[PDB]
RNA sequence: GCUAAACCUAGCCCCAAACCCACUCCACCUUACUACCAGACAACCUUAGCCAAACCAUUUACCCAAAUAAAGUAUAGGCGAUAGAAAUUGAAACCUGGCGCAAUAGAUAUAGUACCGCAAGGGAAAGAUGAAAAAUUAUAACCAAGCAUAAUAUAGCAAGGACUAACCCCUAUACCUUCUGCAUAAUGAAUUAACUAGAAAUAACUUUGCAAGGAGAGCCAAAGCUAAGACCCCCGAAACCAGACGA
RNA sequence: CCGAGCCUGGUGAUAGCUGGUUGUCCAAGAUAGAAUCUUAGUUCAACUUUAAAUUUGCCCACAGAACCCUCUAAAUCCCCUU
RNA sequence: ACUGAACUCCUCACACCCAAUUGGACCAAUCUAUCACCCUAUAGAAGAACUAAUGUUAGUAUAAGUAACAUGAAAACAUUCU
RNA sequence: UCUCUUACUUUUAACCAGUGAAAUUGACCUGCCCGUGAAGAGGCGGGCAUAACACAGCAAGACGAGAAGACCCUAUGGAGCU
């Protein structure tokens, strides 16, 4: 199939 | 160790409060392989092998085993010069200085256990001398064991305090089976 | 075989063992040959007297057995009428 | 290894075996603790042995600082100025003569 | 650098305080004390082990036997999690079988 | 943490000890500090049998080039000299052929001589003579 | 916080040592 | 751990698993072994040459009945309430050597024992107990201080 | 955060006898918190090294860079304290003897890429070391000449002798 | 010497004891944080599932009545992996700690704060001089990974042997593993500091004690019984159900 | 990020499948096979690990080990002496 | 003829070079009892050791001062021009 | 589009001023040929080669970087359809 990951956002606080 | 109650206790994986869903696809980003958090390989999980709970190490020895013990406490105490048998343990004044002075004339050491018999039947002028010093304990004929003696240096005893030890120490040679515990009134046994 | 329950905590034990053996005191198990009841028309009288004997079990089978089992089943009974009495002892024995 | 580790030479301090031999030893401070169970060996010696010691060779000097510690050291100056000081720590009385016997 | 500089302060103890001048008091007291109370009894702690060793599923088992009709419910969860996990840990996976 | 570790820098000083004179990273990462130690100790421990045949294939080139130099060679002066009752290892042959020519040109001599009276023995089949500088010494 | 003594003490003398190496005194 | 696997991993099937293969204990068809061992009477032996050997020491007088208590008391037997037990049994042999002359009340006694005691003179009674009497004449202390 | 070098000033030294050299003086001086790159800061005291005091100030004043007028105004500063408390009278007897740079406490932002990802933005901080030493400037080391080389060469020629014997 | 390293207290877990609380005035069921108007309808329900039996369709302690022996006994169970009682002697009121820890440990917590989605929900590091900071003093420095001080000087898994001196002379194919065979161009790795991985029964071995009896009721016994020591890992999937959320 | 969603609990689910498994020395220590919806596993043979009881373990020699038409080799099995 | 190993000999005493596995001896940071307080021993317990698991967290090098990158011009700073 | 490419402008390109990455890194004092090896060697044997250090362009190799291959096979690990 079309296989896809999503980025992930680290917290706002480094 | 027969009186030891670890109240240690680290929480596992499991009890950790988090860890639910599934942090980031294994498949899709190139990052190390891992199903939850609050694992003993992450930063603020649980302790993989550790204390469980309060661990109780309760484990009784023979009567027979532990009236030896006390007799070869009592030969070595005897042997060693640091036994010192008594008539009537009673002071003219009562006070720790006294009792230190002739304690340290007499040549005993840095310490000494005393032991009385019945409790009750115990003056109060060695009470009162006893009850400001913390090498001199007064404990009675029951509640002597073998860490007390082994912590001092000499052992004082009395002419019934010893007769009441010697009897309730032969009592255990040339006698029945338990069958029962010895706290019925049995007929010839007290 | 559970070796620690969830009620009790003890050692529990398989009763298929119990029902197809018998233990002696001396160490030994009583089994039984299969297939000594079913077709014999086409069996030798030879073979149907040798499937009807009380044989004994191995070494690895005996320590299977007794691990099977908890320490009840190692004990000593005296019944009244017992026929396997007189195999519960084992004399004449030279390492 | 021998390129981590400096070396010298063999030879003598004002030759010795040419004219006469002389005790490169000198002094010998030894630290026995009064209390422990850690000098055992050297209240040993410095009981039953050190008296033969110091009277076998009348060149050396044994100083008992008798000092209470629980690492027990010994001290051995030679006439170039050496000190190698070594600890006995747990050791028998046949081993401390050896080792000074050595020293 | 997981090494402290300076040093810690000397933890000085009283070794002749009161529990340990009087250590192991009234012990053994059914030897020489025409048997009245069992040594066992002077043990002062968990209900759920005054006189009792067992194992770590054991213990757990007799918590919940004995204390586990009075306890939390996050604390019971845990403890029959724990419990499951001891059990299938015991009687399913291992070695020596 | 209980009773966890507290003397940990105690054995990287123990192990960088022997890392002090190293290029690179070597004397910095203890991870590859250890590997480098562990070689180098190995190689130390291996190389004394290197070290051994190096100094004998040595005494033995400075043996040959003195032969040379006076006008023999080195198997001819081996076997003269192990014919004559002479036990002499390569090292005070090297330091005799280094330092004391006299006595290493008498030597030459003493197994020019044994050679030729070898050779005169061997084209005789001998019978008589034998040579002057032979006749073995018995020790019963 | 690191409980112990000895490793700190071991510490301390190789830190006087080192001191005392780098400034040697008269 | 040896290797990897399920010798590693300690995922190992349970005590007698042979791998899809039929294992021993299975093969074979049931029997009556242990049909109601449950619910059999067992009975503890007692040779006459360790009763001789008890008059002997002391722990059994000979000048009163010997029943059970007398039997618990002197530690001869040990009888267990449970177990399935209906008292103590008697065994000839110590036949020869037997001179006690003593009444015995056993609850199993065969012919050649109680031939033996009559022989010196002494008096055999066979009586039954359920288990309840049983668990009351091992230890009659208890059952005094139970308060029934 | 660790600060040594501002304190260097107040190593008091006993006075000296009649029968011992002048010593030339000792002035340290840095400052703290400088937005600036450490490898530009150490090109630049590449540039300054062992020259005159002057001469450095002729060459930062016509340096375009953005810590060239740092540097500056420091040998300024440190010279005027120099004249003014460490008794200096000469304003032009002064050489930089030593001349480094160092890092700064830095922080943390982002980049922004073309996607989900970002980068770790961490703003990069030095400082600026210096040293001034009283007297005329020391000649630098000149090249060694042939005869230098051939006088090497005789003396390892020379100390070589007999090996693995004796 | 710059970067940066240690300085104990908010307390944290379980015991024994004790049963613990909820309006100062206003606002809080509609668009909660809204003073004021006309259909009153709104609960009373076998939980399921994973795993195990090498699959799996029967089955699989979790059921909330204090210990123990009986007993893992009779029993139930594709009579198999397993589950499991009852009848019975019995169960001594009152005492304030940690042979647990100190911010990557111990509750996630200074906090359920920031941040993500409309939504349920997920959810993390924090604070170090000092008696006198109303002592802005002069000091206490010294150790890891990164740097200048003090760049390179021909040749070679960075190493060893060595000499008067770094190179020049000779030898020598990184580390753990699935593999007969791996540095191989297979797998893992930039370092430093903290953390992380062998938990346990019947049957066995050794050493005290007693002994035809041992054992602090129960159990075993034709040399036995009691006690102690000794022992059996971690992390990583797609799947299923139940309670709530979204056009 | 729907051939079937997000959160929580079952769940530290299971998984013969991958990887890793922490200080020193010494000694012993290398595999005829069978079964299984099994050869990527498991169980039992054989060998290896400890402390005891018993006495025989190895080449052993004159001799012994039907065959059939056409040949039938190199060898093997029991074997006190040494 | 000679050169030529860890094979043999010279002074020493000899347990100090197999996979998995098994057995025997020491080692250290915590608390507790016993002695000493410039730091060790006798006994009991362990959250008792990290050169590795695309292991978790914080500091920092190579890649790399590499790619990306802003502000129209003059000027009294009141303005003018595309 | 080609034979057969060319004339100019911008983005861009090279240097100066600063913020300043991402993938990736066992350590490198890093040349070539023949031959060998886990079967395609800059680190092994024999030869050839050699003062050191930056900038500006191309890809021949380091089976180079991103996804525990979606193609083939195993799994008594799953799911969809009939
Ligand atoms: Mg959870
Ligand atoms: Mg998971
Ligand atoms: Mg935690
Ligand atoms: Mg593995
Ligand atoms: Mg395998
Ligand atoms: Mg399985
Ligand atoms: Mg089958
Ligand atoms: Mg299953
Ligand atoms: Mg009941
Ligand atoms: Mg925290
Ligand atoms: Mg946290
Ligand atoms: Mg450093
Ligand atoms: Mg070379
Ligand atoms: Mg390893
Ligand atoms: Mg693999
Ligand atoms: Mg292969
Ligand atoms: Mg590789
Ligand atoms: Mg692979
Ligand atoms: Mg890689
Ligand atoms: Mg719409
Ligand atoms: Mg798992
Ligand atoms: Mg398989
Ligand atoms: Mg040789
Ligand atoms: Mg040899
Ligand atoms: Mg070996
Ligand atoms: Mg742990
Ligand atoms: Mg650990
Ligand atoms: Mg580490
Ligand atoms: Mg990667
Ligand atoms: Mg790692
Ligand atoms: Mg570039
Ligand atoms: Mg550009
Ligand atoms: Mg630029
Ligand atoms: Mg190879
Ligand atoms: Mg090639
Ligand atoms: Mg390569
Ligand atoms: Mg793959
Ligand atoms: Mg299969
Ligand atoms: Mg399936
Ligand atoms: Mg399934
Ligand atoms: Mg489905």
């Amino acid at each position: 199939k079309k296989r896809f990951t999503p980025p992930i956002y680290q917290p706002k606080f480094k | 160790n027969f009186k030891r109650i670890s109240y240690a206790k680290t929480k596992t994986r499991a009890e950790v409060r988090g860890g639910g869903r599934k942090p980031w696809p294994q498949k899709g980003t190139g990052r190390a392989r891992h199903g939850s958090i609050r694992s003993p390989l992450w930063r603020g999980g649980g302790v993989a092998h550790g204390p469980r709970g309060p661990t109780s190490y309760y484990y009784m020895l023979p009567m027979k085993v532990r009236a030896l013990g006390l007799k070869v406490a009592l030969t070595v105490k005897l042997a060693q010069d640091d036994l010192h048998i008594m008539d009537s343990l009673e002071l003219p004044t009562g006070d720790p200085q006294y009792l230190t002075e002739l304690a340290h004339y007499r040549r005993w050491g840095d310490s000494v256990l005393l032991v009385d018999l019945t409790h009750e039947e115990m003056p109060q002028s060695i009470v009162e001398a006893t009850s400001r010093l913390k090498t001199f304990n007064l404990i009675p004929a029951v509640g002597l064991n073998v860490h007390s003696m082994l912590k001092h240096q000499t052992l004082v005893l009395t002419l019934p305090t010893v007769a009441f030890l010697e009897d309730k120490l032969l009592w255990q040679d040339s006698r029945y089976r338990p069958l029962y515990p010895f706290s019925l009134p049995y007929s010839d046994f007290p | 075989l559970t070796y620690f329950s969830a009620r009790k905590g003890k050692r529990k034990t398989v009763k298929a063992v119990i029902d197809r053996f018998l233990r002696l005191h001396c160490g030994l198990w009583v089994r039984r040959k299969a297939g000594y009841k079913k077709k014999l028309w086409k069996k030798t009288p030879a073979r149907k007297k040798r499937l009807r004997e009380f044989v004994f079990c191995n070494k690895t089978q005996s320590k299977l057995l007794d691990k099977m089992t908890t320490s009840f089943w190692k004990r000593r009974n005296w019944y009244v009428d017992d026929p396997y009495q007189k195999y519960h002892d084992r004399t004449n024995l030279k390492v | 290894t021998a390129r981590g580790t400096p070396s010298r030479f063999l030879a003598s301090v004002l030759h010795n075996g040419l004219g006469r031999y002389v005790q490169q030893l000198q002094r010998l401070s030894f630290s026995v603790s009064r209390d422990g169970a850690s000098s055992r060996g050297a209240r040993e010696f410095v009981e039953r042995e050190v008296i033969d010691f110091a009277r076998r060779n009348p060149g050396v000097v044994i100083y008992v600082n008798s000092r209470p510690c629980c690492v027990p050291r010994v001290v051995a100056e030679y006439l170039n100025g050496a000190v190698r000081e070594e600890s006995i720590h747990c050791k028998s009385v046949e081993e401390i003569s050896t080792l000074v016997q050595k020293l | 650098i997981g090494i402290r500089l300076t040093l810690p302060p000397p933890k000085v103890v009283d070794r002749w305080n009161e529990k340990r001048a009087m250590f192991g008091v009234y012990d053994n007291i059914g030897i020489l004390g025409n048997f009245e109370k069992h040594p066992k009894e002077l043990i002062r702690g968990p209900i759920w082990l005054r006189g009792w060793k067992g194992n770590e599923l054991q213990r757990c088992i007799r918590k919940r036997k004995m204390v586990g009709s009075r306890m939390f419910a996050d604390d019971l969860h845990n403890l029959n999690k724990r419990i499951r996990y001891l059990y299938k840990h015991f009687n399913r996976h291992g070695k020596f079988r | 943490l209980r009773n966890r570790v507290t003397d940990r820098y105690f054995r990287i000083q123990e192990v960088l000890k022997h890392a002090r004179h190293f290029r690179g990273r070597k004397n910095r990462c203890y991870r590859l500090a250890v590997r480098t130690v562990i070689r180098a100790f190995v190689k130390c421990t291996k190389a004394r049998y290197l070290k051994k045949k190096n100094m004998r294939t040595l005494w033995i080139n400075r043996i040959t080039a003195a032969s040379q130099e006076h006008g023999l060679k080195y198997p001819a002066l081996i076997g003269n000299l192990v014919k004559c009752q002479v036990e002499l290892n390569r090292k005070v042959l090297a330091d005799l052929a280094i330092y004391e020519p006299k006595t290493f040109k008498s030597l030459a001599a003493l197994a020019s001589r044994r050679r030729h009276e070898g050779f005169a023995a061997a084209l005789g089949d001998g019978k008589e003579p034998e040579g002057i500088f032979s006749r073995v010494v018995q020790y019963h | 916080v690191k409980k112990g003594f000895r490793a700190a003490f071991r510490f301390q003398k190789e830190l006087e040592r080192q001191r005392l190496l780098r400034c040697p005194p008269p | 751990r040896g290797h990897k696997g399920e010798r590693q991993r300690g995922t190992r099937p349970r005590l007698g698993f042979e791998g899809g293969q039929t294992p021993f204990y299975i093969r074979i068809p049931k029997y009556g072994f242990n049909e109601g061992h449950s619910f059999r009477r067992q009975y503890k032996p007692l040779s006459l040459n360790r009763l001789q050997y008890l008059i002997d020491l002391g722990r059994v007088d000979p000048s009163q009945p010997i029943d059970l208590t007398q039997l618990v008391n002197g530690r001869g037997v040990t009888i267990q309430p449970l177990k399935r037990d209906y008292g103590v049994q008697l065994v000839e042999e110590g036949a020869d050597t037997f001179t006690a002359k003593v009444n015995i009340e056993v609850q199993l006694a065969s012919e050649l024992a109680i031939a033996a005691i009559e022989k010196n003179g002494g008096v055999v009674t066979t009586a039954f107990y359920d288990p309840r009497s049983l668990d009351i004449v091992c230890k009659p202390v208890p059952f005094f201080l139970r308060g029934q | 955060i660790s600060r040594k070098w501002e304190k260097k000033n107040k190593i008091v030294y006993p006075p000296q006898l009649p029968g011992e050299p002048r010593r030339p003086a000792e002035i340290y001086h840095c400052r703290r918190q400088i937005k600036y790159s450490k490898d530009k800061m150490w090109y630049l005291a590449k540039l300054i090294r062992g020259m005159s005091i002057d001469q450095a100030l002729a060459q930062l004043e016509f340096n375009d860079k953005k810590g060239a007028k740092i540097i500056k105004e420091v040998l300024l500063e440190a010279q005027d304290m120099a004249v003014r408390d460490h008794n200096v009278e000469f304003r032009s007897n002064l050489y930089i003897a030593e001349s480094t740079s160092g890092r700064g406490q830095c922080l943390k932002r982002i980049r922004y890429h073309g996607r989900g990802r970002f980068g770790i933005m961490e703003k990069v901080y030095c400082h600026y070391f210096v040293k001034l030493v009283e007297g005329p400037p020391p000649p630098p080391e000149p090249p060694k000449t042939a005869v230098a080389h051939a006088k090497e060469y005789i003396q390892q020629l020379r100390s070589r002798t007999i090996v693995h014997t004796l």
